[PDB]
RNA sequence: UCAUAGCGACGUCGCUUUUUGAUCCUUCGAUGUCGGCUCUUCCUAUCAUUGUGAAGCAGAAUUCACCAAGCGUUGGAUUGUU
RNA sequence: CCAGGUGGGGAGUUUGACUGGGGCGGUACACCUGUCAAACGGUAACGCAGGUGUCCUAAGGCGAGCUCAGGGAGGACAGAAACCUCCCGUGGAGCAGAAGGGCAAAAGCUCGCUUGAUCUUGAUUUUCAGUACGAAUACAGACCGUGAAAGCGGGGCCUCACG
RNA sequence: GCGCGGGUAAACGGCGGGAGUAACUAUGACUCUCUUAAGGUAGCCAAAUGCCUCGUCAUCUAAUUAGUGACGCGCAUGAAU
RNA sequence: UUAAAUGGGUAAGAAGCCCGGCUCGCUGGCGUGGAGCCGGGCGUGGAAUGCGAGUGCCUAGUGGGCCACUUUUGGUAAGCA
RNA sequence: GCCCGGAUAGCUCAGCUGUAGAGCAUCAGACUUUUAAUCUGAGGGUCCAGGGUUCAAGUCCCUGUUCGGGCGCCA
RNA sequence: GUCUCCGUAGUGUAGGGUAUCACGUUCGCCUAACACGCGAAAGGUCCUCGGUUCGAAACCGGGCGGAAACA
RNA sequence: GUCUACGGCCAUACCACCCUGAACGCGCCCGAUCUCGUCUGAUCUCGGAAGCUAAGCAGGGUCGGGCCUGGUUAGUACUUGGAUGGGAGACCGCCUGGGAAUACCGGGUGCUGUAGGCUU
């Protein structure tokens, strides 16, 4: 590769496009993320390899691709540390650990984390 | 025990402190030397400054000239006591803006003794308006406009208070093109839109557009508009006389209350007994509990 | 040997002080400098408009002109043989007003409250300052106590 | 292809160490600083011996190879290989110079290396046993003669290579204000927070 | 360096900014009657040699460039000198660079 | 075998002006310049001789030192040569 | 008689300087940074470490928006390095070059518009003899750019880039 | 006239280097190539020419930086210089 | 980071201080600001010590220096630089 | 300062406003005890770069880049 | 003495991302057998030491050497 | 006693964690029709008020780290001037005056201006 050219191109998603393009990624994994791809941050990730499967079908111009997501968490609040004007920090127990990721992740879509490895 | 520490005490013992208005993001040094500083050769010549300050619930608008202890402010005005008489819904919109920009124009002059000359302008256009000053009578006020952190953008609230302000008499320097009448791709002024926007027809349209697509949305955005029961009309004539009874009294007054106790809030600092106290009967406790096992 | 350049040898002379660089604080910019007054030369390196030169850094001069953003200033500058009275012009922040002229104006001002409260008194006051006269022969105290003997520390090889 | 020491004896150049203006500086011949039970604690060599100069000159770094050289031969003849701890409290870090076969460019090459001292300067440092201040005695002494000024010898009344006193160290560790860590000593002042104190004394 | 073959500037015979068109200015030809040609002619008439100093030295490597500018306002159409700072190479109204582009392929 | 009869690594302190350097103070209205021949005197850091001490000095031969410069320190091949 | 060529056969003249003697070698010959330099300024050596005879229609001028080096934790290919996210991050990056200084909603990076790198008179600083050049600093008079505006800009953030 | 093109060395002058190659090793009869056009031939030599050098070998002498004879990748010999 | 000793600049009054008043095309919300000007009033002469100062014209010689305490660069060092 | 001449497979040169050619080349086949010798094929134009006249440029014309020459010379 | 250049299969050679080839040896094909030829294998911690960086024979610093050029 | 807007000095104000916050306010927060922006109303801009001190913010706490200020270091280091002082030198002592900085040990931890709010 050489600098300047085009090498990688993505986007972001927010709000109820976004929390469906997700749980549309587990599905492929069947609720499936097992041990460490959570960030100590709170937020997490992961690849896939195939999206012709789920969503749309093959296009016959397009490859054989694959992708990444990376979901951010955060709580109404967490606005602050963008804000132009005052902007500030979070606070210690206000932020999000990756211990409450796995939890609000089991709670909600009842996935299954930690194999016994 | 693996990476090594940023904020270790070497960080501290080096690091400088920004000023304290910069380090709560509250002012900008960059723009406010350019926007403060008197030229040398004027020597007590005062620059005076119409700031305007938005809020979540309010908007801060005062006129003010710096010094070395600090700034002065001459007089103010705020959206909050535009309810004592005209608008008493519709606070920390454009229209709003625009009245408490008039409003600061007319207390200033009047405290002056300069308010029966330069009237501005008692009908509210969208055109462009500058006041000029009539020999033989006290030279027209003149202030800048200190849009702080806000972005300066075409269509911005302070830049409602700038027209307020101009209209009420104030000669403030200004181009006509970051107002809601701008058109950016034509590089025309429409100057009606503006006036729309100006009494207020921005969010009668949008509210006369509310009722027939839903009312639980009607209901939970514009609530405090149900109550007061101010419609989509009747919301002109008010404004009016709220730019009206601007001009008739536009002075300031306070509410004496001095039926009030000493009951301090918070907690005055430990003094040094309290902490060397606190640490003896810590380690005591810790003998204490260690000992009994 | 060594160059001429207009900014040798500065190296520490505008250097800013530790933990005092950054936005330059604003009320040293609305201090009003009258046509007269005496002010000091530093040159703050954080402007590089307006330097004075390295000559004049640290000396005590008089303003004669005061313009936008600088001021005139007439500051004796001694030659290898001779002193010469020059004129400089110094952009505002690398000069500060000078307290060795205003401690004095204070002195006459309560000076001459001295004159006019005397008169009427009538009673004669003293006026010039002295250079520390002797001191005045006085008892000391020994309340008892014996001035205990004092003797030097024999000596021994700490390191 | 060494110039006698005499030449370079009194420290008269303005220090000038090995840097990025100075390239080309010749490895000094010290390499070995400490010698000895270096893995000694605090408390089984709790006598220090130092050798001290009074003389502001600069010591060839082969100067002090030599004497530390034979010191340890010596303490491991008669104190035994596994009973001293020995370090030299010098390092050559400043660089003198040499102008090869008129006086054009005079400037010369760097060619060694040296070590400048003070009147009050400690050159070796020894710690030992009690029972054994004979022989660090004229250990030292035979140190002495590597040596191109005159140096004297003292018994340091610290404990070992630590800054406290001898006589007053046994109670201060006792009283848990002094903890032992490697070769020496880590002083705990009573003004950090309670949970660094009460880790300890329990 | 690289400017533009036209430029926006102070003209002095209409007293106001107007678009001016630059080109490279170039030294004429010598006149041949001029006083100091005539006078240097004559000298090198007759015996003697020559007369005047050849400089033969050449330390400068470089010139100094100077913008033959004329306003494009067709009633006045004065043409000023300007002068830029030394350099080697010099391009008229060269292609614009760009800072988002891919260096190289 | 044993550090020191005789030696002395790593270091370090000096003396000499019989080497070569460094400098340019004296001489450029000139101090004749390499060696050899001849001749006298002087120094000692003593090669031999006198008198001595030491040894891994049995004798002989040798080596290391001390007082010591009175005496002596050569004939030739090659090379302008030292 | 004139013109062009050839012409050391012949004529006239020149064939730098500094220099631990001269030559050879170098430029200490015009300049810039740090140090020497002994806390104002000044201060030498063929003193030390380096640099210059350029580059730039933008790397100039304004306004706006962002934060940089690096590190931790992550995420398909992807690993020590490709790309995306979060967090820490006083600048440990960048500002054309040598070095020093200065710089963070900056002076850096990305955009938008542009030509104040224009036309003029003086004053002043810098080396200085208070000569000149060069470079620079505060103004003043026009004509403009930019920004909502205060303002800022008659080149490059300052110290060199020249006759 | 200069360039361009032929001829000219008993005209001035020049006559190096690199590769690959033979059944010990070495060398290279042979093949190719570079820089200006060739690349020191026949001959002669530590010479009045050889720094290293008082070259090495033999002879002359008791002893020879000398002499002679021989060797030659000859600092830097050589064909009407 | 801190940071001396020695050192450099300024001030230590009558050209200063305080009252009023006038002019301005500069500045300007305003009698603003600023500068200039015009009258008036203040003498305990506003630290020590010493000394009479101010100012102009013409102008020779010099423009190879050297040594000493202390500071200091190159050099092993030098009656060295 | 002027008049200019040349630049293209790794090397050189002819050339069609019209699909770049030939040689020295390089590798592989026939060919041949084999090498030579002989052919033949394949690939390979730092078309000196940028433009323009252009339907159409390797050529034509300018701009530069070099490479080279032949003249001229008061800062 | 200083300066420049270089240390690598047994020998000689080239050359950040695991040392090529020739001969030397062994070796297997071919031949009735040798010779030759072809083939493969073996074989250099890259002069040593230190450092730098993900990683060094390579880059940067030392130490030995060896050859030259100067002196 | 506090807060908001604009500030002056620019850490006694910073950094980390924990506790608390009455009333206004400041905030988070809802939404995208308009103004205006982004790939995305996340930021920016605009239109609001259902909910909440969770966060920001204010105050307090930490034998906290920093920072500020004292003691100690210490009349120590260093230094003006002096000597026909010592010392072969290296340097050192004295006279005359001036006089620091670590380590270590105490104390403190934002003051304040203009304008406007709340607190019986
Ligand atoms: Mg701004
Ligand atoms: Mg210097
Ligand atoms: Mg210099
Ligand atoms: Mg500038
Ligand atoms: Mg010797
Ligand atoms: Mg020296
Ligand atoms: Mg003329
Ligand atoms: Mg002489
Ligand atoms: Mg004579
Ligand atoms: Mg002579
Ligand atoms: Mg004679
Ligand atoms: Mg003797
Ligand atoms: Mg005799
Ligand atoms: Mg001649
Ligand atoms: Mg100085
Ligand atoms: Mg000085
Ligand atoms: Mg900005
Ligand atoms: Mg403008
Ligand atoms: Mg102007
Ligand atoms: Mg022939
Ligand atoms: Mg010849
Ligand atoms: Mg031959
Ligand atoms: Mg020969
Ligand atoms: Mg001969
Ligand atoms: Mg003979
Ligand atoms: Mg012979
Ligand atoms: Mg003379
Ligand atoms: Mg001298
Ligand atoms: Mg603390
Ligand atoms: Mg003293
Ligand atoms: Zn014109």
């Amino acid at each position: 590769i050489r600098r300047n050219e085009k090498i990688a191109v993505h986007c972001t998603v927010r709000g109820a496009k976004a929390e469906e393009i997700l749980e549309k990624g587990l599905k492929v994994r069947e609720y499936e993320l097992r041990k460490n791809n959570f960030s100590d941050t709170g937020n997490f990730g992961f690849g896939i390899q195939e999206h012709i499967d789920l969503g749309i079908k093959y296009d016959p111009s397009i490859g054989i691709y694959g992708l990444d997501f990376y979901v951010v968490l955060g709580r109404p609040g967490f606005s602050i540390a963008d804000k132009k004007r005052r902007t500030g920090c979070i606070g210690a127990k206000h932020r999000i650990s990756k211990e409450e990721a796995m939890r609000w992740f089991q709670q909600k879509y009842d996935g299954i984390i930690l194999p016994g490895k | 025990g693996f990476v090594k520490v940023v904020k270790n005490k070497a960080y501290f013992k080096r690091y400088q402190v920004k000023f304290r208005r910069r380090r709560e993001g509250k002012t900008d040094y960059y723009a406010r030397k350019r926007l403060v500083i008197q030229d040398k050769n004027k020597y007590n010549t005062p620059k005076y400054r119409m700031i305007v300050r938005v809020t979540n619930r309010d908007i801060i608008c005062q006129i003010a000239y710096a010094r070395i202890e600090g700034d002065m402010i001459v007089c103010a005005a705020y959206a909050h006591e535009l309810p004592k008489y005209g608008v008493k819904v519709g606070l920390t919109n454009y229209a709003a803006a625009y009245c408490t920009g008039l409003l600061l124009a007319r207390r200033l002059l009047n405290r002056f003794g300069m308010d029966k000359i330069y009237e501005g302008q008692v009908e509210v256009t969208g055109d462009e308006y500058n006041v000029e000053s009539i020999d033989g009578q006290p030279g027209a006020f003149t202030c800048y406009l200190d849009a702080g952190l806000a972005r300066t953008t075409t269509g911005n609230k302070v830049f409602g208070a700038l027209k307020g302000a101009v209209d009420g008499g104030l000669s403030i320097p200004h181009s006509t093109k970051r107002f809601p009448g701008y058109d950016s791709e034509s590089k025309e002024f429409n100057a009606e839109v503006h006036r729309k926007h100006i009494m207020g027809q921005n969010v009668a349209d949008y509210m006369r557009y509310l009722m027939e697509e839903d009312e639980d949305a009607y209901k939970k955005q514009f609530s405090q508009y149900i109550k007061n029961s101010v419609t989509p009309d009747m919301m002109e004539e008010m404004y009016k006389k709220a730019h009206a009874a601007i001009r008739e009294n536009p002075v300031y007054e306070k509410k004496p209350k001095k039926e009030v106790k000493k009951k301090r809030w918070n907690r005055p600092k430990m003094s040094l007994a309290q902490k060397k106290d606190r640490v003896a009967q810590k380690k005591a406790s810790f003998l204490r509990a260690q000992e009994r096992a | 040997t060594n160059t001429k350049g207009k900014r040798r040898g500065t190296r520490y002379m505008f250097s800013r002080p530790f933990r005092k660089h950054g936005v330059v604080p604003l009320a040293t910019y609305m201090r009003i400098y009258k046509k007269g007054d005496i002010v000091d030369i530093k040159g703050m390196g954080t402007v590089q408009k307006g330097m004075p030169h390295k000559c004049y850094h640290g000396k005590t001069g008089r303003v004669y002109n005061v313009t936008q953003h600088a001021v005139g200033i007439v500051v004796n500058k001694q030659v290898k043989g001779k002193i010469l009275a020059k004129r400089i012009n110094v952009r505002i922040e690398h000069i500060k007003h000078s307290k060795s002229r205003d401690s004095f104006l204070k002195r006459v001002k309560e000076n001459d409250q001295k004159k006019k409260e005397a008169k009427e008194k009538g009673t004669w006051v003293q006026l010039k300052r002295q250079p520390a006269p002797p001191r005045e022969a006085h008892f000391v105290r020994t309340n008892g106590k014996e001035p205990e003997l004092l003797e030097p520390i024999p000596y021994e090889f700490m390191a | 292809g060494r110039r006698p020491a005499r030449c370079y004896r009194y420290c008269k150049n303005k220090p000038y160490p090995k840097s990025r203006f100075c390239r080309g500086v010749p490895d000094a011949k010290i390499r070995i600083f400490d010698l000895g039970r270096k893995k000694a604690k605090v408390d089984e060599f709790p006598l220090g011996g130092h050798m001290v100069s009074d003389e502001y000159e600069q010591l060839s770094s082969e100067a002090l190879e030599a004497a530390r050289i034979c010191a340890n031969k010596y303490m491991v003849k008669s104190c035994g290989r596994d009973g001293f701890h020995m370090r030299v409290r010098l390092h050559p870090f400043h660089v003198i110079r040499i102008n090869k076969m008129g006086m054009r460019g005079a400037f010369g090459k760097p060619q060694g290396t040296v070590a400048r001292v003070h009147i009050g300067q400690v050159i070796m440092s020894i710690r030992t046993k009690l029972q054994n201040e004979e022989h660090v005695i004229e250990a030292l002494r035979r140190a002495k003669f590597k040596f191109p000024g005159r140096q004297k010898i003292h018994i340091s009344k610290k404990w070992g290579f630590t800054k406290f006193n001898a006589d007053e160290f046994e109670d201060m560790v006792a009283k848990k204000c002094l903890i032992p860590d490697g070769c020496g000593v880590k002083y705990v002042p009573s003004h950090g927070p309670l949970d660094k104190w009460r880790v300890l004394h329990s | 360096v690289n400017v533009p073959k036209t430029r926006r500037t102070f003209c002095k015979k209409c007293g106001k900014h107007q678009p001016h068109k630059v080109t490279q200015y170039k030294k004429g030809k010598d006149s041949l009657y001029a006083q100091g040609k005539r006078r240097y002619d004559r000298k090198q008439s007759g015996y003697g040699g020559q007369t005047k100093p050849i400089f033969r030295k050449k330390a400068k490597t470089t010139k100094k460039i100077v913008l033959r500018l004329e306003c494009v306002e067709p009633n006045c159409r004065s043409k000023r000198m300007l002068a830029i700072k030394r350099c080697k190479h010099f391009e008229l109204g060269g292609d614009k660079k760009r800072k988002g582009q891919v260096i190289q392929f």
